[PDB]
């Protein structure tokens, strides 16, 4: 259970001067979705590949999703699934080899849980509460709802910026109007855990590698857990 | 054909939001958006390494640029100013080949 950060364990939005479109990408109405499925491939050890299809637009049929190691890959490799996760194309790769060089393609981290056991009755979806902090003072509170008892933390993170890109402009095009935000989850166990929610300093941004971190595939138990957004304004 | 910049020609009053787009056929990574302009050759405002990702030129500044696909890259005005009025050139490439759209010429009157 990692200690909350302070102000220097965080990223500063100000020290970041490339484009906040790039961050704003990964989570704004962007998300690859599939239920019920089974992997295909494979391409590294650590990872699995599945048959799913854009829905909004026709940028992919096929996705590779990165875990920790082989393992875990082996623990879902023959396994029927749901997953949910935050995709991206630059330097995405993976061979499909069998040619297929003419079928879109999008790679992802974790995002998987097992179907069966996983899901309520008749379409009812759980809550999620999010309390919003802005200069260490609650500001507004918000739900997400999943279909799923254990859900990724990664799935409702993105939920979570969703909503407040659109309510708060967390990211904007060229920058944000908060300089830090983290996103803290507690679990009823007493476990937390946190992601720092701005791009690393500089003037480049590196989707694939600010993803990676849900490369653990961390699952929580959407019934009882928190949420909290901190953010500090610039 | 490689390269379409849509419109071809436009009109446009200060404060309007205005988005031009270029479609490619060729599947190349990367795209970019630049504008001609007396005493200057063509300067790059944003460009692209690939879908959802966009990246500052040498003078970005007044326009946001959107890469939803392969094929599409959009450059935004967001509030236009006169001195955005030029002609704006889309191109795609690999390489050291760059394949030209044939321009927009935009006044922002």
């Amino acid at each position: 259970s990692q200690p909350d950060p302070m102000p220097d364990d965080l990223h500063k939005s100000s020290e970041f001067t490339g484009t906040m479109g790039n961050m704003k990408y990964l989570y704004d109405d962007h998300y690859v979705s599939a239920t019920k499925v089974k992997s295909v491939d494979k391409f590294l050890a650590h990872d699995l590949i599945y048959n799913i299809s854009d829905k909004k637009l026709k940028n992919y049929d096929k996705v590779k999703t990165e875990l920790l190691n082989e393992d875990l890959a082996k623990k879902y490799k023959d396994e029927v699934v749901d997953v949910y996760g935050s995709n991206y194309y630059v330097n995405c790769y993976f061979s499909s080899k069998d040619n297929v060089w003419w079928h879109g393609k999008t790679c992802m981290y974790g995002g998987i849980t097992k179907h069966e056991g996983n899901h309520f009755d008749n379409g009812n979806l759980q809550n999620v509460l999010v309390r919003v902090y802005e200069n260490k003072r609650n500001t507004i509170s918000f739900e997400v709802q999943t279909d799923k008892k254990s859900v990724t933390a990664q799935e409702l993170d993105i939920k979570a910026r969703n909503f407040l890109i659109n309510k708060k402009n967390l990211y904007e095009f060229n920058s944000s109007p908060y300089e830090t935000g983290y996103i803290k989850f507690i679990e009823n166990n007493g476990n937390t855990f946190w992601y720092d929610m701005m791009p690393a300093p500089g003037d480049k941004f590196d989707q694939s590698k600010y993803l990676m971190m849900y490369n653990d595939n961390k699952t929580v138990d959407s019934k009882s857990v928190k949420i909290e957004v901190h953010l500090t304004t610039k | 054909a490689a390269v379409t910049q849509s419109p071809r020609n436009k009109v446009a009053v200060t404060g309007e939001k205005v988005t031009l787009s270029c479609q490619q056929t060729n599947n190349h990574n990367n795209m970019y958006w630049y504008r001609q302009d007396t005493g200057h050759g063509l300067r790059l405002i944003h460009y692209s390494y690939g879908v959802g990702n966009t990246e500052k030129g040498d003078i970005p500044d007044g326009y946001e640029a959107s890469r939803p696909s392969q094929e599409q890259f959009s450059l935004i005005l967001v509030s236009a100013t006169p001195s955005q009025s030029s002609v704006y050139f889309c191109a795609s490439g690999v390489g050291g080949t760059l394949y030209f759209g044939a321009g927009t010429r935009l006044s922002v009157l």
